[PDB]
């Protein structure tokens, strides 16, 4: 989920 | 699983070592090295042709390579088209089953592929493209939930998320690169991995 | 498997023009390679598209190499009577200028100069051909070809002055260096 | 006693090679050594044929080495420093120059006359680089210091290769040394 | 985005490719070896080639030694026996080359003696043909041409030598001729 939220913020 | 060379090809390869010929070795040879595993016949046959033609006309390969790079824009388009095409045939890869949740997954899968297939058309307006990055993020977050609401299956979850990450990576490079082609090819792999998930709930 | 699938289109949109162009100067190569690509693509479609992508990924490798090949043109100045001596000479001179392009291309004037330095050398060599033609058969067809790429090279140059994209110049220069050899062998 | 004479190159050429590479990548060395030892065991004389074919192809490697040297011209300002002062101004440029001189070797290396002229410029650019090395060296430390030793060694090893050249004729080593020297210079400019 | 690895494809690939006929599986295992080692250690192959090249001396010394070794009769009717002298003699001149080459006059004489030695080996070969049933000379005439391909090759190799100064090629060529000389003997023996 960490990666997901990160991409989302990108 | 490995190419074989004739006496004549062996003899050509030795006769052909001038600097102008190096692209035969630097570009084509690794190409044939990778092809080898996929298509032994093709790899061998094409290697043979290149070797001969190059022996007989040192410079020939480089000419061919440089001409191909000159057609970057044609490939850019084709690759756009592939990506665009990718979001179709909702029926085949989907879960055959008409249920409350199994039909709901199809719906969330069809959503993502769709955003992804549209990239070539949003990538030009930074504003729209920015939005699309977001929409994609949703489609992914929204989809991976619909999966955990419903061990080779684990491997797909891993692969999908891996290709999910890779797409972001490629994305990050494009804003440092202007090379959309990396974005398309990338998006298109994610679409495929989305298809592969639904394949396991078909088997 | 009779109808061509979409995924084979680079066979036609990229490989064929390359072969159709090559054909004009090298029938056996053109024929054999096209024949090989057709067969391969027929048997595993998408194959041509995969090769193009492998080749495309190597652009930067390829761009280094082309420049490097241009820089190296310097050592091949021997490569292949009075009015002879002048031809064999104003030839060497053209190659030596073109081979200094990678050094001169980054600059405002240096390059501008070099372009004039090239235009002088091109015309100078051109003239010395007639110092061998009009003083001493299959030579005429070459002259025509030489001038065609010389013209083609000048195309690239002012095209570069829009793009900022160099390989086109390096590539164009390299062919030009090649015509000049092909003139120098045509005796 | 039990091994063929044809197999000698395995021990006189390849083992020395692997023993040097062991000093860097023990795995690469081990594996490659193992490869050859198994291959030679099976085919007494193979290593010798590998070696002859490589040697037959020297010109590929002459061109190649000449090429990296000539290309170096583009990388001349590769690794300038972004700290502004005459201590670092004088270092930046004297390295830019040396790198540029070295990359011009291939054009001069045949005109033995003009080439002797060129010799002095390198000796000069090197000395001037050292003059700005022993100028900021003690200004600023332990773990980041050994680079000064390297440069001196290689720059001599360059001249030694320069001597051998008028004897030999084989410009490759000159190219090869020249290359190393450029690398060492970048290494110096990399510490900061 | 660089070519630290070029010599892997430009040198080692063709090297293994070109042995293949010798032994296929080792060629393969080593290609694979260098391939993996280069993948992890870009630049490694090149450093490896450069170090090999640095050992030219040893290597030249070694090739001279094989050549000298290549003479002394390795085991395996009046002209069943008096053929073997012209073989023996050719092999012998060839094996001496390393210690004649570094002196233009004595090497001037050497070539004469080899040219002599082959030409008159050729005669011993031509003049023995007549002793085999004429309807089966398939291998005989074959081997004679082969031996000639390589004798041709040897002359080009001489030729380039005066242009080059690359002695090894001579020894290498001369060695191949020797093996060739052995094949003729293996052929005419059977």
């Amino acid at each position: 989920d960490a990666l997901l939220a990160d991409l989302e913020s990108t | 699983g490995h190419m074989r060379m004739t006496m004549e090809e062996m003899k050509n390869e030795a006769e052909t070592t001038s600097m102008v010929s190096m692209p035969l070795y630097a570009v084509m040879y690794p190409v044939f090295n990778e092809l080898e595993r996929v298509n032994l016949s093709a790899a061998q046959t094409l290697r043979a042709a290149f070797i001969k033609a190059e022996k007989e006309n040192p410079g020939l390969t480089q000419d061919i390579i440089m001409k191909i790079l000159e057609k970057k824009s044609v490939e850019v388009n084709f690759t756009e088209s592939l990506l665009r095409m990718a979001a179709d045939d909702v029926e085949e890869y989907m879960i055959e089953r008409p249920e409350p949740e199994f039909q709901d997954l199809n719906e969330k899968a069809r959503a993502l592929k769709q955003i992804l297939s549209k990239i070539p058309d949003e990538i030009n307006d930074r504003v729209r493209f920015l939005q699309t990055i977001k929409d994609i993020a949703s489609a992914i977050k929204e989809l991976l939930d619909t999966v955990n609401n419903v061990r080779a299956l684990e491997h797909q979850k891993k692969e999908f998320v891996k290709y999910s990450k890779s797409f972001s990576d490629t994305l990050k490079t494009y804003f440092k690169d202007g090379k959309a082609i990396n974005v398309f090819v990338s998006a298109n792999r994610l679409i495929h991995q989305t298809n592969l998930i639904l394949q396991t709930f078909k088997t």
